[PDB]
RNA sequence: AAGGGAGGCGCGGCCCUUCCAAGGCUAAAUACGCCCCGGGACCGAUAGCGGACCAAGUAGCGCGAGCGAACGGUGAAAAGGACGCCCGGCCGCUCAAAAGACCUGAACCCGGCCGGCGCCGGCCCGCCGGCCCCGUCUCGAAACACGGACCGAGGAGCCACGCGCCGCGGCGAGCCCGAGGGCCCCGCGGCGGAGCGAGCGCGAGACGCCCCGGGCCCGCCGCGCCCCUGCGGGCGUGC
């Protein structure tokens, strides 16, 4: 026997009911395929300021 | 007919009351939650919930934690709604006041040696019920074994640990594994 | 008790919560574990990464009591020494009368590092020290020492 | 404070200091949660015997024959099910059901101290059941120091005030309701005095009287003390049992009792104090709250709104 | 998604012919 | 074969550690039906053993191997039914009572006398209004889809073990009625406390109410530089 292939009938509807939920806050700023070469940097300068220093 | 349902979200349930059988909980939370309405301070409300929490919501503090926290601030009242321990580690203690809900043996021993004080939370009702120079602390709710193997070991963006014994490869040397 | 289950909240509803298009059969996936890699295979490397294979050497006989190998850190040291002789040990930093403490008694064989001591000369013997176990206890004036 | 001691015949006669054994916090959800799982490691298995409904032979006759499909003896009697008459059960009770359960050390220890507590209230004694309305001190303490006959055990019950609650007890007996009375258990009494003895001959004379029971100092059974899972027992103690308390909590090795708390009637009292009362402060006054009605009814209902007049009243 | 441990029991042998496997403790006090 | 055997990866060599096969005896702590004895939060006559009944593995069935039922209860006492009248009945005797072949004695169904001509709703009452056969599989059942004459009693998610998560109790860098020994007393492992690495092995402090992220430290893989006891130590850099 044959039954159905295909259907996105209900599928806007149950996309709709939790709300379209949003990215987390902090995806926005992951230095995930950032530049090495600049992300080396950012981490020595703040080294080496004192106000920003985390050094013991 | 009525529509209520669009631009209106599913009601919220939360604890309102402790569900421990133990008279001493049920007669504290009783009484604060008294003060909180003639108060309307914000102290004796987050306290009055802190009272209703489930145990694995009320981790426990240690001495050496407290005399981190408390350091430059030491004539103050340490407010915990959960069980002090001791830390054995640390070899001097300093001298502090902790209110709490519970002191093991040995926490309250060496507290008392150093010229601490160990109150409870009716002592804290009697004398300050409205939190003046007082701070209400906790432990780290996230220290649990149990919580840190929640989500998808096998996921690539995981970073938790499968439960059982794994003895084989498949999947378990990186990406390019399967 | 048998009387406080939700099973019993289901008498006079016909299927007690499992459907009526599905039902309750016997074994509708196969016992136990099977299938793990055809047709539980999205289960399968969801949560058991590391499941199928091999991986390492293979010993025929471990042998429990060599293997065995306990451990303590420096910041617990001050706590095998009774708390009624710590305070005069502190306030007596002796060279000449410095506290000695054998970790074998305890059950111990490697000192390792984390944490921090007092600032108090003490002598402390074992089986082996870590780099930086051996170093901080240097920093406080003590040594370490092998035993038997 | 210091409980009295009593003669074997009524007066005043000594005093000894309160056992700290009475200071425990009263728990009657950790009293409940014990005497509910040593009262099951009392329990005797039973079980239907293994073979039941399958000694016979039986198989089904199958579709074709106008009959339904169950195995049916030579000659066509319905056999193995839990529908025929004389057939297996579904799932048969088998003895290896646990039938004990586990409970820490220190949970039995504060069990036993708790009912121990509740027995040194006056008010808690009386609304267990026990009649104690006649009686000098409910820390009942008494000086016997030998009784051997029930004759005499009878007279000191007497010169003391308990007299009510072992008559209460035995004009009590009488043939219980169900089929328990087929099983060894076809009378049944209300529970009176618990005698607790140390160093001292009295169970030949106390033993026979109708709801009296008898625990050496050393060794204090919380079934005895919580009849039915109720805390507070009235209790006679010999002299000598009364003095060993603090001794007997000094032989459990590494053991301290429990911290006393306050209770319901001491946090009733702070918050009718000037230290939590002087924080008080009133909330605003609360919205005033009519049914609608019309106001053009009326040229009163319609003043309300607008006093002038300029709107019409109809 | 159900992320359990997989049980490590073996599964009961000789439960209704054979030697008997079970042994009870009922007579532990006597 | 002559000295030999063993040391949880084979072969050949050198040591070390530890035992003496190819012959034999031996109590105790351990296991268990029939049968006798005691106990039970077990069943209560379609239950509990197939089997509660003076005669059950009996009566009955099969050439045979073998299969295998049903049936408990008058009353305190048998006092188990006087006298009379007709030719089994009537009347009535015993007894608290016929309880009379036996406790109580429901339903379905039926006979005699008396009253009347399906459910819901309104009205005192036979009028008006509404109403298809339930259970089930199914997109869809009043279906010419299936089961069901009627009535009673019985009749189907319980238990053991293992895994995950949640709640509550006790104690807390600790925790714990193993087995056993003297509802009480004493009682080892174990699990937790440090991870990472195939392995040789090496081995965590720096911040923070909490949560999230950042930074740094430990192991595994790589690599500058300096050095002592050196393919070993120290100090760094990078995914
Ligand atoms: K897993
Ligand atoms: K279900
Ligand atoms: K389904
Ligand atoms: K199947
Ligand atoms: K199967
Ligand atoms: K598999
Ligand atoms: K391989
Ligand atoms: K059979
Ligand atoms: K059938
Ligand atoms: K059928
Ligand atoms: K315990
Ligand atoms: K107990
Ligand atoms: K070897
Ligand atoms: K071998
Ligand atoms: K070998
Ligand atoms: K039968
Ligand atoms: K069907
Ligand atoms: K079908
Ligand atoms: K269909
Ligand atoms: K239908
Ligand atoms: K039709
Ligand atoms: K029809
Ligand atoms: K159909
Ligand atoms: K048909
Ligand atoms: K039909
Ligand atoms: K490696
Ligand atoms: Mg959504
Ligand atoms: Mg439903
Ligand atoms: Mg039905
Ligand atoms: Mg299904
Ligand atoms: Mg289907
Ligand atoms: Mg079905
Ligand atoms: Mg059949
Ligand atoms: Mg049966
Ligand atoms: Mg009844
Ligand atoms: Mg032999
Ligand atoms: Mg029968
Ligand atoms: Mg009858
Ligand atoms: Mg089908
Ligand atoms: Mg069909
Ligand atoms: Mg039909
Ligand atoms: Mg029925």
């Amino acid at each position: 026997a044959k039954l159905k292939n295909h259907t996105s009938k209900n599928q806007n509807r149950k996309d709709h009911r939790n709300g379209i939920k949003k990215p987390k806050k902090s995806a926005y700023t992951s230095h995930k395929g950032m530049c090495p070469k600049y992300l080396r940097n950012l981490r020595r300068s703040r080294a080496n300021d004192p106000r920003q220093s985390l050094r013991p | 007919g009525i529509d209520l349902k669009t631009g209106i979200k599913k009601r919220k349930v939360e604890r309102k009351e402790p569900k421990s059988p133990n008279p001493y909980i049920r007669l504290l939370h009783n009484a604060f939650k008294v003060v909180y309405e003639n108060t309307g301070e914000d102290f004796t409300k987050v306290l009055t919930k802190r009272l209703c929490l489930s145990k694995t919501n009320r981790p426990v503090l240690s001495v050496s934690r407290l005399a981190h926290l408390m350091h430059k601030r030491e004539d103050k009242i340490a407010v915990v709604a959960s069980t002090v321990t001791n830390d054995e580690r640390l070899v001097t203690i300093p001298r502090m006041t902790i209110c709490a809900l519970k002191f093991s043996a040995t926490a309250r021993s060496r507290i008392e040696k150093a010229g601490g004080r160990c109150m409870s939370f009716d002592e804290l009702l009697a004398e300050k019920p409205t939190g003046d120079n007082c701070v209400l602390l906790q432990g780290r709710r996230s220290c649990r074994a149990v919580c840190k193997k929640f989500g998808s070991p096998g996921r690539p963006n995981s970073h938790v640990k499968p439960k059982g014994e794994h003895k084989g490869r498949r999947g378990a040397r990186g990406r390019h594994s399967w | 008790p048998t009387r406080i289950r939700k099973s019993r909240k289901r008498r006079g509803h016909r299927q007690m919560g499992y459907g009526r298009v599905g039902g309750h059969r016997k074994h509708p996936s196969g016992r136990g574990k099977a299938g793990g890699l055809q047709h539980k295979r999205t289960s399968f490397d969801k949560y058991h990464p590391g499941y199928f294979g091999k991986l390492g050497m293979r010993n025929y006989h471990v042998r429990r009591n060599i293997e065995y190998n306990p451990t303590i850190n420096i910041d617990k040291i001050w706590s095998l020494i009774p708390e009624e002789q710590r305070d005069g040990f502190l306030q007596r930093k002796s060279t000449t009368e410095a506290p000695v403490v054998d970790v074998t008694r305890f059950g111990f064989f490697k000192v390792l590092g984390r944490g921090s001591l007092p600032q108090c000369p003490i002598i402390i013997k074992a089986r082996y020290f870590s780099s930086d176990a051996e170093k901080k206890l240097r920093e406080v004036g003590g040594v370490p020492l092998l035993v038997p | 404070p210091t409980v009295k001691v009593f003669g074997p015949t009524g007066t005043q006669v000594a005093e000894l200091p309160r056992p700290k054994v009475f200071n425990v916090p009263l728990r009657p959800d950790i009293i409940n949660f014990v005497h509910t799982q040593l009262r099951k490691c009392l329990r005797t298995p039973y079980a239907v015997s293994r073979y039941a409904g399958v000694q016979c032979t039986a198989h089904s006759w199958g579709p074709g024959r106008a009959v339904a499909r169950l195995p049916r003896k030579h000659g066509g009697i319905g056999a193995y099910a839990n529908f025929a008459r004389g057939g297996h059960m579904a799932h048969p009770t088998t003895v290896i059901r646990r039938w004990c359960r586990k409970v820490n050390l220190n949970q039995r220890r504060y069990a036993v101290a708790s009912a121990l507590a509740a027995s040194a209230n006056a008010a808690l004694v009386e609304a267990r059941g026990h009649r104690i309305a006649d009686v000098p001190s409910i820390p009942l303490v008494v000086d016997t120091d030998n009784v051997t006959k029930t004759k005499d055990a009878l007279a000191i019950i007497k010169a003391v005030g308990v007299l009510r609650d072992v008559e209460r007890c035995k004009d009590s007996r009488h043939i219980r309701a169900g089929r328990g009375k087929m099983r060894n258990r076809r009378y049944i009494t209300r529970k009176g005095p618990l005698v607790i003895y140390n160093t001292e001959d009295v169970a030949r004379g106390f033993r026979n009287l109708p709801g009296v029971d008898l625990c050496h100092v050393s060794s204090i059974r919380l079934l005895e003390l919580a009849p039915g899972s109720h805390p507070g027992r009235l209790i006679l103690w010999t002299k000598s049992a009364f003095a060993s308390l603090d001794d007997v909590y000094a032989a459990k090795q590494n053991y301290t009792l429990p911290r006393s708390c306050i209770t319901q009637t001491d946090i009733e009292r702070i918050l009718q104090s000037d230290a939590v009362q002087k924080t008080f402060v009133p909330k605003r006054d609360p919205l005033v709250i009519e049914r609608k009605v019309d106001p053009f009814s009326s040229k009163e209902a319609l003043a309300r709104l607008d006093p002038s007049g300029t709107v019409m009243p109809k | 998604g159900r992320n359990v441990a997989f049980s490590n029991m073996r599964r009961y042998k000789c439960t209704n012919k054979g030697p008997n496997l079970i042994k009870n403790w009922f007579n532990q006090p006597a």
